[PDB]
């Protein structure tokens, strides 16, 4: 091979100029999806990769000094495409503003534009435009090309828009989207659903663009893009939770390679990377390409072209005939070059060569997909991968797949080593196992495996009287005045400061949305307007909700915040955790728990998190300061000084709810004066806002603020009844509930928000704070307003546990709040004995957490088995992998499962879904939902476990008729009676008590009778001679 | 965009410190002679005479969002360190 490098690059120049650059729009710079046909469609995702292909060849031509002007042509072909997307995006700036405030499928940026004008082409009804992969890839590649030297952003006005694009990407962790495949799921219902590729691309875009000067080398402090760490962190928490699954519907997707490999490399954990790579390699790799996802019917022979949506039963016909996309051989080829594995590069190169097509001039054509013909669909299903597939794009037809053609150039240039992996990755999205010291990218100074992070903990007391009085107990603290030039802020003041970031009155952009700054954001040190400002964590705010006033929860909130920072802080400096102590925390018995935590911080360790207690001036000297320069570039040097933290210079309710609510007379206003309890006040003021209008005048003042005064004042005493009524009758809603729910369902857990026996609303998909506020108060609970406050109490509590003890809710697929609050309220009855038991609204929020933790334990110790089946049954807790065993049951009952009038048939259940699928796990509880007794639920859940035990270890037996488990529960029931009647002749008839109290495993346990019940009916059927162990007789 | 007005007036103070104090700092040791006539470095005077550099460096660091502002703050701060290391 004596070929000069000019001739090697000229080889790709012809392909680039004739196959993708020939079609670049002279006006917009975009690349049309359909090269032949006159279609105006230009997809941002496809156009972005086309820009990379010209950019990749420009990087190759950067090694030729006599480039004959080809480096400039290819560098500025990428710039022309990159700026065209910006032109299209900025023409939709009114949509960027809307998507910032309320991310929705109908308020999002368009992902398809007219290639010749940049106008809007398809509406939200015709096309699913919510594709975060497009915006994230634009931000990612924008960083890549600017870092390589391509000048795309021309002025700060564009910088403001890119900052607003970042804001649209911050919230994506809670925004279901249609994904790269503009489809959402296999079912094609038009339903947005959270994709690992989209959220991972957002994570990749945020990491690359954080602190990135959009001007390149010709840049100053007023072009750097600021990224909220915590929305990035919650984007990564979503990615780590969703993975190795693409989404709820998809166990794997070919879109994962663009996410976990080039160009994003969004996975920083090598275990998961491997897990997620194999499921793509195993369940989607094929001879002709990669299948986008299992049961993908896009452009298949069994698809109706006219219909835009698939039937619920149409996904079954799509198994084994999924279109195979050759583009992912290239993605694996790029992955091989990046990761230093040459066998991977060669292996996927040997697979592309058969699937590659060529033009009349011999230029390679990468087909979009390879589909099995209609004549060969049924042979393919029986034996997959054995029948020939036809190319979607062949060349010589005029139809070219520009995304594939562009990605061909990138992979081949890497394979022939004409461009280095670092050339197309100037900002390092791929980092080798030398994973240290990358900001925002999990690679702190310690590296990828050690996380002994030291958090700088500043002890701040609200007043000197607290300062000296804590000092008398051995704890050194500083009041804000003691730390004087420094300013300690509530996180809200940081949000108010951040409201000016990204404003463009010319584009109508309003800045960063008013969203609370979490722990990692407040862990940073900010310098605003020449004042160094440190914001204490939101956990110390006494406005969002009232469990911050409970000292034990605050102690646990302080602990878990430090563990949260220990786990998710990955910047160069050491995080700053300002601890705020108020006089309410010291007064009363709350000193003893607070002092031990403060002593532990002084000792240097708390919750296993290494901390450093020192003066604020010490923990601020050499740390990196986030310069909020946008607050000065607008010349707002006289902006109002944001309000820094200012130093400060007993019986059960004698009034029953039904006693006076039933009372028709209005004299209860005098009864308000007659009674002396706070709860009686906290109820009397509530009716006065409903009976006598919202803002009626009372002795103290208006009704609206008088209840607010009581709610504030009741918390000071720690009279929890009044603080629960106070927050419930004001429709109080902390900012954490809505993200807490989103955390629940990204773990595979549906959430229902409603009291027992009343209307319960299932939260299938992530929702905005606004609708959940409407959910938790207006529609869900109306019998008692305090139901919502107790409903919101657990949601934070489960939010506390789901992260610290995720195994604790294993099997509990549905976190049903009111069903859970039954478990605590029924436990209080159990613990209450034959005495008036405690009220769940009397317990301090700490006891609410502890009792919740008590009634969740993996196995309550030594309790009545009846009662255990009550605690596990009420929680709807199932064994690990229980939902899987129901398949093996359903796989071997032809007529299905009938329980409590709810039938689970073999078909179409088996044909519709997969046996790791989440949808089936929801289907069982819907079938299981009619069982009213939680204890009766467990014995059925016990039974479905044992019949699975019988079926697995005994594959010869198979059921003939419908498995009616109530009969099997009833059949195993009477055998317990006649056995126990023989023992002592218990006279209770149709009483589950004796049957429930007996342990499963024992001399005569439940599962023994349950086993006998199954076999009696299982032996009522024909046995199948099995060849795994041919019967010796 | 343009530097804050505080930094501009600091340049007047930067000139004042440079023309008076920092131009007399020994390149080798960081010490400061009392005057032309007195070419020795008093410990007390050197500590006191370096405060203006220290205060100015802190003032410059307070708004150091730009390379020159970082550099002149760094120079003043490490001119104080030079002196105290020299002392």
């Amino acid at each position: 091979d004596n070929e000069t490098l000019w001739d090697k690059l000229d080889h790709y120049y012809r392909i680039v100029k004739s196959t993708l650059l020939l079609y670049q729009s002279p006006t917009t710079g975009l690349f049309p999806t359909k090269t032949c046909g006159g279609d105006q469609k230009a997809k941002i995702q496809d156009s972005l990769y086309c820009a990379a292909g010209a950019w990749a060849l420009a990087l190759a031509y950067r090694r030729i000094d006599d480039d004959k002007g080809r480096t400039h042509e290819l560098e500025h072909s990428a710039i022309k495409c990159m700026r065209g997307i910006l032109y299209c995006y900025m023409r939709q700036a009114d949509k960027v503003q809307q998507f910032k405030q309320d991310p929705r499928p109908t308020t999002c940026l368009h992902s398809v534009f007219n290639v010749h004008t940049g106008d809007e082409l398809l509406s939200y009804e015709e096309y699913g435009h919510l594709q975060i992969n497009a915006v994230s890839l634009y931000l990612l590649y924008l960083v890549e090309m600017i870092s390589s030297g391509l000048q795309i952003i021309y002025n700060t006005d564009e910088v403001s828009f890119i900052q607003n694009l970042v804001f649209c990407v911050e919230r994506v962790y809670r925004v279901p989207d249609f994904g790269v495949w503009e489809r959402g799921s296999k079912y094609n219902n038009g339903s947005t659903e959270l994709h690992s590729s989209s959220v991972g691309l957002a994570k990749a875009a945020l990491e690359a663009i954080n602190g990135f000067n959009l001007f390149g080398n010709q840049g100053c402090s007023w072009s750097v893009i600021f990224v909220d760490l915590d929305a990035h962190n919650r984007n990564r928490q979503t990615l780590c939770s969703l993975l190795p699954r693409e989404s709820r519907s998809h166990n794997t997707d070919a879109a994962l390679l663009p996410c976990i490999s080039y160009p994003a490399f969004a996975l920083d954990d090598e275990v998961l990377f491997s897990q997620t790579l194999d499921k793509v390699v195993r369940k989607l790799k094929g001879k002709y390409g990669f299948k986008r996802f299992l049961r993908d019917g896009y452009r298949t022979s069994l698809e109706d072209p006219n219909r835009c949506y698939y039937k619920p039963a149409e996904i079954k016909l799509f198994d084994g005939i999924e279109c195979e996309f050759p583009i992912f051989f290239l993605y694996m080829m790029i992955d091989g070059v990046f990761r230093g594995n040459p066998k991977q590069v060669q292996e996927y190169q040997d697979l592309l060569t058969p699937v590659l097509h060529h033009t009349t001039e011999g230029y390679p054509v990468v087909p979009k997909y390879y589909y099995v013909p209609a004549d060969f669909v049924e042979y393919e299903k029986n034996n997959p991968g054995s029948q020939k597939r036809f190319p979607s794009n062949c060349g010589r037809d005029g139809k070219l797949f520009l995304w594939g053609q562009a990605l061909y150039i990138i992979a081949k240039l890497l394979a022939d080593e004409l461009i280095s992996p670092k050339d197309i990755d100037p900002v390092q999205r791929y980092v080798p196992l030398k994973d240290q010291r990358n900001v925002s990218m999990r690679f702190s100074n310690q590296g990828p495996l050690e996380n002994d992070l030291v958090v700088h903990v500043a002890l701040i007391a609200e007043s000197q009287r607290l300062q000296v009085f804590l000092n008398t107990y051995g704890i050194q603290t500083q009041t804000p005045q003691q730390v004087e030039p420094i300013q300690i802020w509530p996180q809200q003041e940081l949000v108010k400061a951040y409201l000016q970031l990204g404003i463009n009155e010319k584009l109508g952009l309003s800045g960063r949305p008013d969203r609370p700054i979490g722990c990692l954001g407040t862990s940073k040190i900010y310098r605003i307007l020449g004042k160094t400002v440190v914001c204490y964590p939101i956990i110390f705010d006494l406005s969002d909700f009232y469990m911050s006033q409970d000292v034990f929860l605050l102690i646990d909130d302080i602990k878990n915040a430090l563990q949260f920072i220990k786990q998710y802080w990955k910047m160069h400096g050491r995080p700053l955790f300002l601890v705020l102590i108020r006089e309410d925390n010291i007064r009363g018995s709350r000193f003893n728990p607070i002092l031990d935590m403060l002593a532990a911080l002084k000792k240097g360790i708390i919750g296993g998190v290494k901390v450093h207690v020192d003066r604020l001036q010490t923990l601020i000297s050499g740390a990196v300061v986030e310069q909020l320069d946008f607050l000065r570039i607008s010349d707002t040097e006289e902006l109002p000084e944001f309000k820094s933290f200012e130093e400060l210079e007993g019986q059960q309710p004698d009034v029953n709810i039904s006693e006076w609510k039933d009372k028709p007379t209005h004299e209860i206003l005098q009864k308000l004066n007659d009674c002396s309890c706070l709860a009686s006040q906290a109820i009397l003021l509530g009716i006065l806002l409903k009976r006598e209008g919202p803002n009626f005048i009372t002795k103290e003042g208006t009704v609206s603020d008088h209840i607010e005064r009581v709610y504030r004042r009741a918390g000071s005493q720690k009279l929890w009844l009044a603080v629960r009524y106070g927050a419930a009758f004001t429709q109080k809603f902390s900012s954490s509930i809505a993200p807490h729910i989103t955390t629940f369902l990204v773990h595979g857990k549906q959430v229902t928000l409603g009291a027992f026996g009343h209307e319960e609303e299932v939260i299938s998909n992530p929702l905005s704070p606004r609708v959940i506020q409407n959910i938790i108060y207006y529609k869900c609970n109306t019998h008692d307003e305090r139901e919502a406050v107790i409903q919101q109490e657990l949601v934070i509590h489960i939010g506390w546990i789901i992260s610290n003890n995720p195994e604790l809710f294993s099997g509990m697929l549905k976190i049903r709040i009111g069903w859970i609050i039954h478990a605590m309220e029924y436990e209080l009855q159990i613990r209450g004995g034959d005495k008036p038991a405690l009220d769940l609204y009397q317990l301090s929020p700490s006891e609410v957490k502890q009792l919740l933790l008590d009634i969740l334990q993996p196995q309550q110790n030594g309790r009545c088995w009846l009662n255990r089946r009550q605690i596990d049954g009420s929680l709807n807790r199932t064994p690990t992998g229980f939902y899987d065993r129901v398949w093996q049951i359903l796989e071997r009952t032809p007529n299905g499962i009938i329980v409590a009038g709810k039938h689970l048939p073999q078909q179409p259940t088996l044909s519709d879904m997969t046996m790791y699928e989440m949808n089936f796990s929801l289907l069982v509880e819907d079938t299981l939902g009619n069982i009213d007794q939680p204890q009766y639920r467990q014995i059925v859940v016990e039974l479905l476990m044992v019949v699975s035990i019988v079926l697995e270890r005994n594959p010869e037996l198979e059921f003939q008729d419908k498995v009616d488990l109530d009969r099997l529960v009833k059949e195993a029931f009477n055998e317990f009676q006649k056995d126990q009647s023989r023992l002592k002749e218990i006279e209770k008839q149709d009483d589950m008590t004796s049957f429930y109290n007996t342990p499963p495993l024992g001399k005569r346990g439940t599962c023994s009778y349950l086993t006998k019940a199954v076999m009696n009916l299982l032996l009522e059927g024909e046995v199948k001679p099995n060849n795994d162990d041919p019967c010796l007789i | 965009r343009s530097r804050s007005n505080s930094g501009v007036r600091l340049d007047g103070y930067a000139r004042l410190v440079q023309q008076t104090i920092l131009c007399h700092q020994n390149p080798v040791t960081g010490l400061l002679p009392a005057s032309y006539d007195q070419k020795d470095a008093w410990v007390r005077d050197n500590v006191y005479s370096i405060l203006a550099v220290w205060g100015l460096g802190l003032a410059y660091r307070k708004n150091a969002d730009r390379d020159e502002d970082k550099a002149k703050a760094y120079e003043l701060e490490q001119s104080v360190v030079k002196l105290m290391r020299g002392l």
